[PDB]
C-alpha cells in the first residue's frame, strides 16, 4: 500500500514535530514521507534511528536536545508498535472524525467491562492480551490504555447492574459511546 | 499523549 503507508507516516512525522515543541535530517524524513518514498516501516524506523544518533552526537549525549531526541525516538517506536496492533484504530485515532472511536474494525475488537482499583468497571475495547492480563482502551474521554489483570475483566454482554460501577458523568459518557459503537457494529457502519 | 491513548493512571 503506497498511499496508506504514506498517510500513516505523515501522521507520525507531524505528531513528532508537535512532540518536538517541548522546547538524515528532519526535513529529509519530512521530504521522504511527503513524497511517499518509504518502502517499509522498518526503513522509516532506521531513519529515525540515524537521526537520533546524529542528534545525540551533534549536541552531546547529555544535552537537553539529546533528551528530547531520545524521548521522540521512543514515541515514534511506540506509534509504529500501535500502527501494527490495528491499522484502522491508528487511522481513526489520528484523523479523528466525529464518533471516531465508534467505528468497527476487522476483525472486531472484543468488548469488555474492565475494573481498575477505585474506578469500578468501565467499558473498553480489547487491544491485545496474554494469559494473565489484557491491554484495553477505554471508551469515554481521553480513551486511555491500561493493562488489566484477567480477573478484572467481564464480557460486555453482562448486565451492568450486576457490576460494581461508579456512575460519574464521565462513566455515563463512556457508556453512551459504547452503545453507539455497538450499534455501528451491528449496522456494519464502517468508516468510509 | 500517544495518538492511540496514554496510560490510564491508577486511582
Ligand atoms: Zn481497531
Amino acid at each position: 500500500n503506497k498511499q496508506e503507508m504514506g498517510t500513516y507516516l505523515r501522521f507520525i512525522v507531524s505528531r513528532m514535530k508537535e512532540r518536538a515543541i517541548d522546547l538524515v535530517d528532519v526535513p529529509t524524513i519530512q521530504e521522504k514521507v511527503n513524497e511517499g518514498k518509504y518502502r517499509s516501516y522498518e526503513e522509516f524506523k532506521a531513519d529515525a534511528q540515524l537521526l537520533l544518533h546524529n542528534t545525540v552526537i551533534f549536541y552531546g549525549a547529555a544535552s537537553a536536545q539529546a533528551d528530547i531526541a531520545r524521548m521522540l525516538y521512543k514515541d515514534t517506536c511506540h506509534e509504529l508498535d500501535e500502527l501494527q496492533l490495528c491499522k484502522n484504530c491508528f487511522y481513526l485515532s489520528n484523523a479523528r472524525p466525529d464518533n471516531w472511536f465508534c467505528y468497527p474494525c476487522i476483525p472486531n475488537h472484543e468488548l469488555v467491562w474492565a475494573k481498575m482499583k477505585g474506578f469500578g468497571f468501565w467499558p473498553a475495547k480489547v487491544m491485545q492480551k496474554e494469559d494473565n492480563q489484557v491491554d484495553v482502551r477505554f471508551f469515554g474521554h481521553h480513551h486511555q490504555r491500561a493493562w488489566i489483570p484477567s480477573e478484572n475483566i467481564q464480557d460486555i454482554t453482562v448486565n451492568v447492574h450486576r457490576l460494581h460501577v461508579k456512575r460519574s458523568m464521565g462513566w455515563k459518557k463512556a457508556c453512551d459511546e459504547l452503545e453507539l459503537h455497538q450499534r455501528f457494529l451491528r449496522e456494519g457502519r464502517f468508516w468510509k | 499523549a500517544p495518538s492511540t491513548g496514554g496510560v490510564k493512571k491508577p486511582h
